[PDB]
């Protein structure tokens, strides 16, 4: 249930908004797993 | 033979082989599509390797995943419907493809 | 006589069904694809079952089997035997709805 | 029309072998051998696929087997039965890897 | 017979006799490759002294050499995969050489 998904369909507004959450939770573990910092 | 015969033979022989090798490319993708359905919504034991090892020939494979995918999926109503018979164990081809695309737009409107 | 007898057959077979068709889609569709309407547009009885036909298609079938199943989305030249399975499948969905 | 099953059977057994290469060399060799970009600048698919089992025995076969076995150091032009066993070879290799 | 033909048959014959030698050569190599081997590697009971008091052809005794050395170095799985099959006991050729050229790579590696 998140906007990264093509099949996902809303079916209301509240629906919507908790594939917001959904997808910004999504990114943001995305990001950690490409992250890779500089050490020294 | 003439200029335009010979012409028309070398055209017809290179779309004949591009014929050919689009067909390859069809049933490459038609494999993969296979592996991955069997991967994704299909119980480990429909594996290819098992089944090789229990002495399937791949055409039987593809028809196995697609017939289990198809009873998982497609409702027994609509089976009966387009296939006009309730058993799909002799319904392999054409027939097969469209319980397989409906299988498809069934689990396309389940996700 | 009886070659004329099973045509008849086939005709109330015909009829029936083009009878039931209409009466769905009364019911259905709309007023505005009525036999006496579409008459006075000027469409003969087989094009307007087929057009109430593929207006059945098109309310009750979902697009996505119409561009699977039937392998095109527009189902404005799929007559026959897929248009069969078509309101076949509508009328499961009509059973179901 | 059973000369042309068999001939279809043929075909399902060679493209399953590609497909099996395709598969492990886009998660063994690299990106830039994908089927896409090699149509793309312009090769067979008997050709993108006789290179990328070359490319897979030059990744996994060691260069003393191509120089012993197959008698020649380079894989360029060794193809047929040797380029069998090779690709063999690299598939054992893979496997105890 | 002119003297195209003298000169052409007269190179033939030398080229033939060349050929023969270079043939002779490359015996001499293999059996001394082979005495190597089974010095460095094998048991001093396969040695071709007792091979041949126990009556064995020097052919023989080399490929019995090469079958020792490879069934000793050469994997099981590789010999399953070059020679398609378990047993070496018939494998006996340019199957064996190879076999042989894999046993010498896997010395190498070791050393």
């Amino acid at each position: 249930a998140s906007l990264l998904d093509s099949n996902f369909v809303p079916i209301n507004f509240t629906e919507f908004v908790q594939a917001i959450s959904n997808t910004y939770k999504q990114r943001r573990i995305q990001f950690y797993e490409n992250l890779k910092r500089h050490k020294r | 033979l003439s200029i335009n015969e010979r012409i028309t033979k070398e055209l017809a022989e290179v779309e004949e082989r591009e014929r050919i090798e689009k067909q390859l490319l069809l049933e490459a993708e038609r494999i993969n599509e296979i592996d991955t359905l069997a991967k994704a919504h299909l119980s480990n034991h429909f594996n290819k390797e098992v089944l090789l090892a229990k002495g399937y020939t791949l055409k039987d494979i593809m028809q196995a995943q697609r017939r289990e995918l198809v009873r998982k999926f497609v409702p027994i109503e609509q089976i009966k419907a387009i296939a006009k018979v309730s058993d799909i164990s002799h319904i392999d081809g054409e027939i097969l493809e469209q319980l397989v695309s409906l299988a498809k737009v069934n689990i396309k409107l389940r996700k």
